[PDB]
């Protein structure tokens, strides 16, 4: 449609496509390695829907510095899905995110 | 105390996280 979804559920819509943007330099979505070499492409958009935070925000290891991240999973599935991103100074634009698994959303990307 | 370490979500239990882990 207009919308993103969770794989797992397939039809539980996640963000709208008009919510992406670039907040990095390489565009919308990248790369990036996590503290035990896990790879996820993460797609930043402004605003998700039908997930759940998982505990408080960090900024150990962000991969967006300034922003700390919790992590998000599927109110419906628990899947894990991203994180949301929180910026630590009043400057940030913009002031929170989300950040997508590529792997997690429908359609395939 | 345990963390996943594909998604950094945390757990009070080892058995919680084995599970979880091994949703990924
Ligand atoms: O910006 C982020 C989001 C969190 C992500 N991450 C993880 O996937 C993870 C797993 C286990 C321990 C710690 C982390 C962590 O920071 C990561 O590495 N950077
Ligand atoms: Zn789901
Ligand atoms: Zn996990």
């Amino acid at each position: 449609c207009t919308s993103l979804c969770c794989k797992q559920c397939q039809e539980t819509e996640i963000t709208t496509k008009n919510e992406i943007f670039s907040l990095s330099l390489c565009g919308p979505m990248a790369a990036y390695v996590n503290p035990h070499g896990y790879v996820h492409e993460t797609l930043t958009v402004y605003k998700a829907s039908n997930l759940n935070l998982i505990g408080r925000p960090s900024t150990e290891h962000s991969w967006f510095p300034g922003y700390a991240w919790t992590v998000a999973q599927c109110k419906i599935c628990a899947s894990h899905i991203g994180w949301k991103f929180t910026a630590t100074k009043k400057d940030m634009s913009p002031q929170k995110f989300w950040g997508l698994t590529r792997s997690a959303l429908l359609p395939t990307i | 105390s345990f963390v996943c370490s594909v998604c950094g979500h945390r757990f009070t239990t080892k058995g919680n996280l084995k599970v979880h882990f091994h949703r990924h």
